[PDB]
RNA sequence: GUGGGAGAGGGUGGUGGAAUUCCCGGAGUAGCGGUGAAAUGCGCAGAUACCGGGAGGAACGCCGAUGGCGAAGGCAGCCACCUGGUCCACCCGUGACGCUGAGGCGCGAAAGCGUGGGGAGCAAACCGGAUUAGAUACCCGGGUAGUCCACGCCCUAAACGAUGCGCGCUAGGUCUCUGGGUCUCCUGGGGGCCGAAGCUAACGCGUUAAGCGCGCCGCCUGGGGAGUACGGCCGCAAGGC
């Protein structure tokens, strides 16, 4: 799955301040996680197309938020890519 | 000859193991019963299905029976 | 030669024919008959009448085997499926239970073009 | 872990040696598979609706457990190996949805 | 983000019963099958109908719907695992991060191709039987590919709502699936029917627009010749754009 505090540890690690649930950095991290799970799932089960869709889509969102970081504050975007292993 | 919910108490709809209630949902033959006659709701009936099927696969419920008189 | 005296009677009723098998209380067949068992040849075989003569034949046969009290099993549908149970009651055998067993599949075999 | 119900029907014609052996073996399954037992119901002789292994009847068990996600499928394989065991049906627990409530 | 929900959305292993074919056995005789009527066919090497046991493949009665899910193709026994989408409530976090989308890439019913399995039922081609003026046709009896699996091609359709995606805005009524609520009812979110205004050549559409508006993509320009020819690209081929 992705259990609850499985996810928590990620939101804690990634928030800009205490209490931030929805920032960009967080949104992207949650994305990366979910992505990664999915990509592992489809290493096996390559015959599962309907999920793969969700992966394209997943990826797409993540990238649109990324382009928004680079646009708005190239610094925090370096930051985020560093922590994440992306792009 | 009104419906089967109409005569019964609180009973788990998810209890696959409870035959005494479940039998009371099937035909004279084995056939799981229509909504018109079990008087459930969509969600109700839909659950009663999966439970019954479960119990059948477990041997305590009929897949089909023989039709009497005729 | 067994003197069986109680037992099973089956009506297998087709659209084309009706066959009636008499059998003993564990299921091994005493006698039988059909529409072509009696004279009837073609289509004529699946009439109700023929179903009736079949019933009667097999009954007369089993009554000579010793039969009386007989529980009935119907399989099939078609002319004189019913008329064979009607001639079975009329036999002078006591019809004890009447039971419809017609096999239906829980849907696995494709049928003949004829049939879908 | 997760909340499951293990269902076991076995051969009704069992005596002691036999049956409490199948049961030590079942216990040893659950032990070996990371499976904690919450509660257990042994209902025994019951009249099945249809013959299972030529038998007009069956011997019933209900074991509610908590065990790993990954292993449950393997659990029920090594449980079905038993000759004497006629059916294993495993389920995830669901709360009790009511009716006519 | 948290907390809830419904579902035949997908992938993977497992497993359950009904039925058909077959084999083994018991008992039992003279037919069964089939049609408008027939015949071909099977049956005395014992069929059919019946009881019991086994093997194998395929598909999942009732539930089942005028139901649900999915972007589409499509998806129906049960179980478990791995997953995608989505809905509501709270109004908590970001702070315009949006829509569309040439090309590209991926999916894509059935049939078809490659290699290797599998093969019960069905069944193009085919072999026979009757009908009939006549048969290749409709009806009958056989039957191979194929149907099924794995992996790799193929890329088409009445792939249809013959209705491109997003957003705002314009009476209601009734039926329904699924959330929430202080639950005669209100309030989301889907599926239907009828109907304001309006549109429309009509038919019809009508808060699931075919109405009123904006954005963006696709496409059309008399019927034939023709989805042909040539050319390119893809394709193992069939053939496709
Ligand atoms: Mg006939
Ligand atoms: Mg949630
Ligand atoms: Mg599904
Ligand atoms: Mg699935
Ligand atoms: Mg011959
Ligand atoms: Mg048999
Ligand atoms: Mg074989
Ligand atoms: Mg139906
Ligand atoms: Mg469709
Ligand atoms: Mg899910
Ligand atoms: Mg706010
Ligand atoms: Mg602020
Ligand atoms: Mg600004
Ligand atoms: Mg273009
Ligand atoms: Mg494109
Ligand atoms: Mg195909
Ligand atoms: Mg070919
Ligand atoms: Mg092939
Ligand atoms: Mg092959
Ligand atoms: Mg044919
Ligand atoms: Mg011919
Ligand atoms: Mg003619
Ligand atoms: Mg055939
Ligand atoms: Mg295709
Ligand atoms: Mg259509
Ligand atoms: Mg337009
Ligand atoms: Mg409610
Ligand atoms: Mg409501
Ligand atoms: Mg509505
Ligand atoms: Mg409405
Ligand atoms: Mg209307
Ligand atoms: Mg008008
Ligand atoms: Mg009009
Ligand atoms: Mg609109
Ligand atoms: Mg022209
Ligand atoms: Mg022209
Ligand atoms: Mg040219
Ligand atoms: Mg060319
Ligand atoms: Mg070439
Ligand atoms: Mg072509
Ligand atoms: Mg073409």
């Amino acid at each position: 799955p992705i259990t609850k505090e499985e996810k928590q540890k990620v939101i804690q690690e990634f928030a800009r301040f205490p209490g931030d649930t929805g920032s960009t950095e967080v949104q992207v991290a949650l994305l990366t996680l979910r992505i990664n799970r999915l990509s592992e799932h489809l290493k096996v089960h390559k015959k599962d197309h309907h999920s793969h869709r969700g992966l394209l889509m997943m990826v797409g969102q993540r990238r649109r938020l990324l382009r928004y970081l680079q646009r708005e504050d190239p610094e925090r975007y370096r930051a985020l890519i560093e922590k994440l292993g992306i792009r | 000859k009104a419906k089967v919910k109409a005569t019964l108490g609180e009973f788990d709809l998810r209890d696959y193991r409870n035959v005494e209630v479940l039998k009371r949902f099937l035909s004279e033959t084995g056939k799981i019963l229509p909504r018109r006659r079990t008087g459930l709701s969509a969600k109700e009936q839909r659950i009663l299905a999966k439970t019954i099927k479960r119990a059948r696969i477990l041997g305590l419920l009929p897949f089909t029976e023989k039709l009497v008189r005729k | 030669k067994r003197q069986v005296a109680s037992g099973r009677a089956y009506i297998h009723a087709s659209y084309n024919n009706t066959i009636v098998t008499i059998t003993d209380p564990d299921g091994n067949p005493i006698t039988w008959s059909s529409g072509g068992v009696i004279g009837y040849k073609g289509s004529r075989k699946g009439t109700p009448y023929a179903a009736q003569l079949a019933a009667l034949d097999a009954a007369k046969k089993a009554m000579a085997y010793g039969m009386q009290s007989v529980d009935v099993i119907v399989r099939g549908t078609g002319a004189g499926r019913e008329q064979a149970i009607r001639a079975l009651q009329a036999s002078g055998l006591q019809v004890k239970s009447i039971v419809d067993d017609t096999p239906v599949p829980h849907n696995g075999c494709r049928p003949k073009k004829k049939f879908r | 872990m997760r909340r499951y119900e293990v269902n076991i029907v076995l051969n009704p014609n069992l005596d002691q040696s036999q049956l409490a052996l199948e049961k030590e073996i079942i216990q040893r399954a659950l032990e070996n598979y990371g499976a904690r037992v919450e509660k257990v119901e042994e209902l025994g002789l019951r009249r099945l609706a249809y013959p299972i292994a030529k038998d007009p009847q069956g011997y019933f068990l209900w074991y509610q457990v908590e065990m790993p996600e990954d292993r449950v499928n393997d659990l029920a394989r090594e449980l079905r190996i038993r000759d004497n065991v006629r059916r294993v049906m495993v389920v995830k627990s669901q709360e009790p949805f009511l009716a006519n409530a």
